[PDB]
RNA sequence: CGGGGGAUAAGCUCCGUGCGUCGAGAGGGAAACAGCCCAGAUCGCCGGCUAAGGCCCCUAAGCGUGUGCUAAGUGGAAAAGGAUGUGCAGUCGCGAAGACAACCAGGAGGUUGGCUUAGAAGCAGCCACCCUUGAAAGAGUGCGUAAUAGCUCACUGGUCAAGU
RNA sequence: UGGUUUGGCACCUCGAUGUCGGCUCGUCGCAUCCUGGGGCUGGAGCAGGUCCCAAGGGUUGGGCUGUUCGCCCAUUAAAGCG
């Protein structure tokens, strides 16, 4: 839903390279 | 551009003053004032024209050249003419006539509807079924014009209404 | 039938690995190798762009004179590789030769006519082998084909060719076939 | 006033104009008339 | 059509006027199919009768001294050549322009010297 | 409706889904062709489907070719059951693709009403899809 | 990272990796956020130099410098597909022998081509899609009538003047 | 796209998270039932079909099954979906 797709988007920040826990 | 590059023509009987960016022009039929875009300036020829130059080839300076010069050359030849519009009303039973500076329709409605005339605009009536307005102002003259045609609805069956000049109505016929 | 050399400048490579190879690919240099009987292989550079203007003008095919450090060469396009997706040119085999040569050169035939309304065309066959003198090479070979009913089978051999020239392949093989041309009951149960 | 993501020139007589960041198609036939949105 | 095709046309027209004895100018505008074709079947006993372009014909005048007929090709214009006679050509003309009302003689040519509308009539008559 | 005969085994792992394709990268047979670009797998339904899309629009004249056979299978168990426990049944198969493959050909001396039709496929299956010519 | 089970689903499960971290790890960085980036805490000092990230104010540091793009708060949510948005790079065609659009004339004769139908004449459908005069007529892109008939159009001539 | 039915994962709560309808009482969204404004029709007109904008107010009383669901009886503009 729009709760999941937050997280994962917010993953894409620069400041830790794209990767990061728990997707 | 293709339609500012000529310069508009100027008539001996009519004066036209420049004070900065504002214009104002005075003729038989009246004055007008005006103020012009900033990116496009505007210079007098000695000859009795109009010259609009562009500063540069970009975008904004082509479309406004061309709006600049057709807006001036309408203005000009309003103020020299003016400008009129003739009107006609078909169907069985549709009247109009002219009371004072206002002017009332018939369409077949229950309550008879009137329209008030703004200023700078004059209404004459030649016969009960045709009609013209007159004034200077061809904005105004269009902006009257069509309040006055969008009394009626559409009726593409029987053509009741009101219809410019030249204009032609599709038709269509319903068997039932 | 006669040609005229095409003239082009190219520079011997520094570095030889792929880096260096598709580092010039990217500033818009084709790497490539020349070699033949000379028994001396060398490896240059090429305009990407007159290769190209080269290549479209004379055909896959065609008679290229190279200069290098100011020496001439003779050599032909043996054979090209194309990206498949951005269809660039990676590399060109050049091989040399003199005037005076026997070479085996695969050529392009193209076909063209009139087919009756009850007939259909196929091409089988794209590229036939030919063989012929390196300044002498047809750019196209043409077949016209006119009023053909039912199997008209147009075998290689059957192909008018040039003088000076050789026909490699075997002439039992089909280059151009005409057909009765197809019924929708037919066409429909294909494949069901 | 048919609503449709996608428009076309159905007919020869359609033309393809600019409003206010929505692009529609305006003809003499309103059949052939519609906006996308 | 093709810069080829351009001499091709010029070259005719200069060789078909060289071949010919004289020649008219008239105007071919609101004319019906069929009275064209009545025209054509008329004068093609004697003269033939034509159509060509202004630019076309003014460079084709070039060589020979005609050139002075440059100011009559303004507007449509078309070409009929006389290689037989000189006067039956132009009475079948003047005729049909007198009974059509739609066509103007714009002028001819005759003994290397252009003449007006009232000459034409003149040697027509004559 | 193509379906292999019969198989050695009759499942296999998922199909593998990198690289750029090998073979197969040149249109040749007919004068026209399609070839793709993103990586997916089709059907037999979509084959027919697309050949019966094709077929409908090209009517009298032409003739078509295919260049795929859907034999790699697939499997899906039956529904509202606890996973595990066995392998499920094959239900439908498919065939991999990869950029470059040419899919379809087409040969129609009228080239609009060719490329037309092959629009119309194109616009049909489920990946990126651009037609090509013969000629280099 | 390379794999199986799964609907190429899960923050699912089961493997292998002289693999990282947390578990047994404070600080700084991303607002908060154990498993991501830098970096390994012997203690004190109102001292200097830096990684990751930042330099309009909240909040320390550049409303830094030079060359280009943006009209959408795109910047600061996603795909099949659509489109006279826009800049760069490349094409062939035509263009002073008058390009394009725009604004006057002609756009016809066998002819209603055959099968088909109540009906088919250019416009439910199938075959050639033949040919005449030409400047141009296509068995004609459509919106027109049961079927004729008109409005037309395709290419082309007369006026303006270069981009299309 | 929605996470609202039937479904798959066992991550917070077995030194307690008390359970379906009904009664009373709200609050919110629009994928609109009327009330409002438009357009296209194989729109004579009344009356119909479809699309677009719009959430201020209202949305009955009874018979049958505990029922949810569902069927039926009489009007109004309607007896809206969550
Ligand atoms: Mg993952
Ligand atoms: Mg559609
Ligand atoms: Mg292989
Ligand atoms: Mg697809
Ligand atoms: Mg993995
Ligand atoms: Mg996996
Ligand atoms: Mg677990
Ligand atoms: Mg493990
Ligand atoms: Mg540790
Ligand atoms: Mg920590
Ligand atoms: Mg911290
Ligand atoms: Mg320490
Ligand atoms: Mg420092
Ligand atoms: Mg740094
Ligand atoms: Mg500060
Ligand atoms: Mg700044
Ligand atoms: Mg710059
Ligand atoms: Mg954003
Ligand atoms: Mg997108
Ligand atoms: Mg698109
Ligand atoms: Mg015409
Ligand atoms: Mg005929
Ligand atoms: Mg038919
Ligand atoms: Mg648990
Ligand atoms: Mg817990
Ligand atoms: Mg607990
Ligand atoms: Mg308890
Ligand atoms: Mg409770
Ligand atoms: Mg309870
Ligand atoms: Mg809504
Ligand atoms: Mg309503
Ligand atoms: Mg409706
Ligand atoms: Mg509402
Ligand atoms: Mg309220
Ligand atoms: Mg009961
Ligand atoms: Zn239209």
């Amino acid at each position: 839903a729009k709760r999941g797709r937050k997280k994962r988007d917010r993953k894409h920040s620069k400041a830790n390279h794209g990767k990061r826990p728990n997707a | 551009s293709r339609i500012g590059k000529q310069p508009v023509p100027v008539p001996s009987g009519v004066d036209v003053t420049i004070n900065g960016q504002n214009l104002s022009v005075k003729g038989p039929k009246g004055t007008l004032t005006l103020d012009v875009a900033e990116p496009i300036s505007v210079s007098r020829a000695e000859d009795g024209a109009i010259v609009v130059t562009r500063p540069d080839d970009e975008r904004r300076s082509r479309s406004l050249h061309g709006l600049s010069r057709t807006l001036i050359a309408n203005l000009v030849t309003g103020v020299t003419e003016g400008y009129t519009q003739k009107m006609e009303i078909f169907g069985v039973g549709y009247r109009v006539q002219l009371k004072g500076q206002n002017l009332e329709f018939a369409l077949g409605y229950s309550h008879p509807v009137l329209i008030e005339a703004p200023e700078g605009i004059t209404f004459a009536v030649e016969s009960p079924t045709k009609f013209s307005v007159s004034g200077i102002d061809k904005q105004k003259v269009g902006q009257i014009s069509a309040v006055i045609r969008r009394l009626r609805r559409p009726d593409p069956y029987k053509g009741k209404g009101v219809r410019y000049e030249g204009e032609q109505i599709r038709r269509k016929v319903g068997k039932t | 039938t006669a040609n005229i050399p095409n003239k082009l400048t190219a520079n011997v490579r520094t570095r030889t690995g792929k880096g260096a190879s598709r580092q010039a690919r990217r500033d818009g240099k084709v790497p490539a190798v020349l070699y033949g009987h000379g028994t001396d292989p060398q490896h240059l550079e090429l305009n990407a762009r007159d290769f190209a203007a080269v290549l479209r003008s004379h055909g896959t095919n065609a008679i290229l004179t190279l200069d290098i450090e100011g020496t001439e060469q003779l050599a032909l396009t043996k054979a090209l590789d194309v990206h498949p997706i951005r269809r660039n040119i990676q590399h060109a085999d050049l091989l040399v030769v003199q005037r005076g040569e026997k070479v085996t050169v695969e050529v392009t035939v193209l076909v063209e006519g009139d087919a009756t309304p009850g007939t259909l065309v196929t091409q089988d066959a794209n590229t036939i082998e030919i063989e012929a003198e390196a300044l002498s090479i047809p750019e196209q070979l043409t077949v016209s084909v006119e009023g053909v009913e039912a199997g008209t089978q147009i075998t290689a051999g059957q192909i008018s060719l040039p003088e000076g020239v050789n026909l490699i392949s075997d002439p039992e093989l089909l280059v151009v076939n005409v057909v009765e041309a197809p019924s929708a009951e037919a066409l429909e149960e294909e494949g069901a | 006033m048919k609503v449709n993501p996608s428009v076309k020139p159905i007919c020869d007589k359609c033309r393809v104009i600019r409003r206010h960041g929505r692009v529609m198609v305006i003809c003499s036939d309103p059949r052939h008339k519609q906006r996308q949105g | 059509m093709a810069k080829a095709d351009k001499a091709t046309a010029v070259a005719d027209i200069a060789e078909q006027f060289k071949a010919s004895t004289a020649t008219v100018v008239t105007e071919y505008r609101g004319l019906t199919v069929a009275n064209l074709a009545e025209l054509r079947r008329a004068l093609g006993d004697s003269a033939t009768y034509t159509v060509a372009k202004n630019t076309l014909v003014k460079r084709a005048a070039s060589e020979a001294g005609i050139e002075g007929l440059d100011e009559l090709f303004a507007g449509p214009t078309a070409i009929a050549f006389v290689k037989g006679e000189a006067v039956d050509a132009a009475k079948a003309i003047k005729k049909f322009a007198k009974d059509n009302k739609a066509l103007v003689i714009k002028g001819g040519y005759m003994d290397g010297k252009a003449l007006s509308v009232a000459d034409v009539e003149k040697i027509a008559d004559l | 409706m193509l379906i292999p005969r019969k198989v050695k085994h009759r499942k296999q792992h998922h199909p593998e889904q990198r690289g750029i394709a090998s073979g197969g990268t040149s249109v040749s047979f007919g004068d026209y062709g399609i070839q793709a670009l993103e990586h997916a797998y089709i059907t037999n339904r979509q084959i027919e489907s697309a050949r019966i899309a094709i077929n409908r629009h090209i009517k009298r004249g032409g003739k078509v070719w295919i260049n795929i056979f859907p034999d790699r299978p697939l499997t899906k168990k039956p529904a509202e059951t606890r996973m595990g426990s066995g392998k499920g049944s094959p239900e439908w198969w498919v065939a991999n693709v990869k950029p470059g493959r040419v899919l379809f050909e087409l040969s129609y001396p009228d080239e609009k009403t060719a490329r037309d039709a092959l629009t119309r496929a194109i616009h049909k299956l489920p990946i990126k899809a651009r037609i090509v010519t013969r000629e280099e």
